[PDB]
């Protein structure tokens, strides 16, 4: 199935059983990922769709995860990839409010082509 | 022209091996048409078409093959025109004006039924003559005269009285009676059978009264059918 | 049931092959797929499974993302047919890609190249083969989103051997020509003399875009255009 495993899944999460969520997940999943990796977030149940997004390279959602968890010098790293106008502007104001502002101008180098 | 109706899904592709028939009748200039489009959904060709009608009230047959002459092929779909006429075999059916249909291809023989619109058998020889009008009206058993309603219309009569024209509902006098517009009107079908009819439209009054007389008043309510098609459409 | 309900090699396999004319429950027709690939002859099927399109490509993509082959290619009909590139492709990315996108593109469909290119980009993927593809002789192609998505990823920077190659004999597309206007915009100068010996570009496409940028250029652009009111504005 996919409703199974996807909600399967979802139930790890609201157990927080990752460290073989994940693990298993390497199989055939048959599922599919960000609609409950989004709830994810969206419950606030992180490092989760963290991982999911990751093995489905969904950069900017996990940098944006990164953000809402806490997570933010790996947040910039995916950024570097990312380069979404998103992530920078999420970078940007984040790393702000993170009150990291070296690493803030050293990203903010990378809007100013758009003078917005 | 007259009324023709929208074709209608006669014969449905999963019930017929994919053959899929929608249709609808016509009268053109004297003469009556069977239009159907016949589309394959199968993935087999279809050829070998042949169709044939049961015995019917109005006694109703195709009057030449079917004209089809390629394999229609799949996913393909063809506009038949079959021209039909009233000199078969009668049959009186219920309802009066259905009609039962076998069509035949490579495959298989399929059954369905459909309709007849009476309009379709009303013919262009059917204006009486007033003074005939009147002592045919006076004839027929007063017990024959049926009623019925055209709800919802705002027609003027002189509109009704085009409308219908052109489907060989000829009016024959317009009498004004205080406001109220009388209409009586004459049509007569393939079979011979007159129907005479009193359209009465009041002011005010959104409902139409058509009141019909006919030697064979089983035949009326069909009438009427068509006849609010007519002014309906 | 009863044939697979033991071996049931291929013989009610080509039972339905045979019934599949005008037969229209594609899940039995699917099953059927999966037994023409038990022994892969799909072959001389998926060219049906082209023509046979009534089923729910779902189930049937994962079946076939499970059905190995390795070189299947009604994947990528039924995909652009169902519009699944996205993950396809994704998937696609996962495990490899050498010329399946590419011989699609040249056999199949030029048509989707800048959509699936601009999913190659959002997967980040390696600019060389894109460029190489490029190369690759194509039919037709539409340079406007192309460039609309590049701007979304910003990163043009590799067609523009390709217009240089093409223009090189000279193709008057106003299009390309404005796409080269572009990436000279992009290379800091001043073509006033290119702006002028090159009537073949959009004046007002320029300006439109040098709003915030260049105005001592839109004057030579409105120029060239005669847009006076638009240099006025």
């Amino acid at each position: 199935e996919s409703y199974v495993e996807t909600e399967l899944i979802f139930a790890l999460a609201k157990t927080n059983r990752l460290a073989e969520l994940e693990e298993f997940i390497n199989g055939p999943n048959n599922a599919h990922i960000q609609q409950v990796g989004d709830r994810c977030y969206d419950e606030k149940m992180y490092d989760a769709a963290k991982l999911l997004y990751n093995n489905v390279s969904n950069f900017g959602r996990l940098a944006s995860t990164l953000v809402h968890l806490g997570e933010y010098q790996a947040a910039v790293d995916g950024a570097r990839k990312a380069n979404s106008t998103r992530t920078w502007k999420e970078v940007c104001f984040a790393c702000v409010d993170g009150k990291e502002f070296r690493l803030a101008q050293m990203c903010g180098l990378h809007i100013v082509v758009h003078a917005d | 022209g007259g009324y023709v109706a929208p074709k209608a899904v006669w014969l449905p592709a999963v019930k017929a091996k994919g053959l899929e028939i929608s249709g609808t009748f016509t009268h053109r200039q004297g003469h009556i048409y069977m239009e159907m489009n016949f589309t394959n959904k199968a993935l087999q060709h279809m050829t070998d078409f042949a169709i044939q009608f049961n015995k019917n009230s109005f006694g109703v047959i195709p009057s030449t093959p079917l004209a089809i002459h390629t394999p229609l092929m799949p996913n393909q779909s063809i506009d038949v025109s079959l021209p039909l006429n009233t000199l078969g075999p009668v049959m009186k059916m219920e309802p009066l004006n259905n009609l039962q249909v076998a069509v035949k291809n490579n495959i298989d023989v399929f059954y369905f039924s459909c309709l007849i619109p009476l309009n379709v058998l009303f013919v262009e020889d059917g204006k009486m003559e007033r003074q005939v009008f009147l002592a045919t009206w006076k004839d027929i058993p007063n017990e024959n005269e049926l009623q019925f309603q055209i709800k919802e219309c705002h027609l003027n009569a002189d509109t009704v009285s085009s409308k219908l024209q052109n489907n060989n509902v000829y009016t024959i006098a317009k009498r004004n009676v205080e406001g109220q517009d009388m209409l009586y009107q004459s049509l007569k079908l393939t079979n011979g059978i007159w129907i005479l009819a009193e359209l009465r439209i009041q002011p005010g009054n959104p409902n139409y009264t058509l009141s019909l007389k006919c030697r064979a008043p089983e035949v009326s309510q069909y009438i009427y059918q068509v006849y609010d098609s007519i002014l309906k459409n | 049931e009863l044939f697979e309900s033991f071996k049931s090699f291929e013989g009610l396999f080509y039972f339905l092959g045979s019934i599949v004319n005008f037969s229209q429950d594609p899940d039995v027709h699917f099953k059927y797929i999966q037994a023409a690939c038990k022994t892969g002859q799909i072959k001389e099927v998926e060219r049906i499974c082209r023509e046979s399109n009534c089923y729910d490509p779902e189930r049937v993509k994962n079946f076939l993302k499970e059905a190995k082959l390795t070189d299947q290619l009604p994947l990528i009909i039924v995909c652009d047919r169902f519009d699944f590139v996205h993950d396809l492709v994704l998937y696609l990315y996962r495990n490899n890609l050498q010329k399946y996108i590419e011989i699609y593109v040249q056999k199949v469909n030029p048509s989707r190249l800048p959509v699936v290119i601009g999913g190659l980009l959002d997967v980040d993927c390696s600019e060389d083969v894109i460029k190489n593809l490029i190369l690759v002789v194509r039919g037709q192609f539409s340079t406007d989103e192309l460039v609309a998505e590049v701007e979304k990823r910003n990163r043009l920077k590799l067609l523009l051997p390709w217009l240089e190659a093409r223009i090189h004999e000279g193709c008057e597309e106003p299009a390309t020509h404005n796409a080269l206007a572009k990436i000279y915009i992009d290379s800091n100068n001043n073509p006033e003399r290119f702006l002028r010996e090159n009537p073949y570009y959009d004046s007002r496409v320029v300006g439109k875009y040098c709003e915030k940028r260049d105005p001592h250029l839109a004057c030579v652009a409105y120029e060239r255009g005669q847009c006076d009111l638009e240099l006025i504005n």
